[PDB]
């Protein structure tokens, strides 16, 4: 994982392309990704 | 539920004090699980 650095990704079949940073977006023990009022990914969970 | 291939299910545990009735208030349901199964459901039973 490498962060504030722009890369291509995939997370578990999820893919885009983006600056992965450090987030203090409370999640759900169930919830993947994160999303947003334009519809578009937004944060996401490192899966491991 | 019964979709493609997934039952699924969601759940809550809650308190309550009433011993007619659902209760009148919300809350909402993440889910637990999802089979992957491939029955197909047309009806169901409880246990107890």
């Amino acid at each position: 994982l490498v962060k504030n650095k722009c890369v291509n990704f995939n997370f578990n079949g999820l893919t885009g392309t983006g600056v992965l940073t450090e987030s203090n977006k409370k999640f759900l023990p169930f919830q993947q990704f994160g999303r947003d009022i334009a519809d578009t990914t937004d944060a996401v969970r490192d899966p491991q | 539920k019964n979709i493609d291939g997934y039952f699924k299910i969601y759940s809550k545990h809650t308190p309550i004090n009433l011993v007619r009735d659902l209760p009148q208030g919300f809350s909402a349901l993440e889910p637990l699980v999802d089979l992957p199964i491939g029955i197909n459901i047309t009806r169901f039973q409880t246990l107890l």
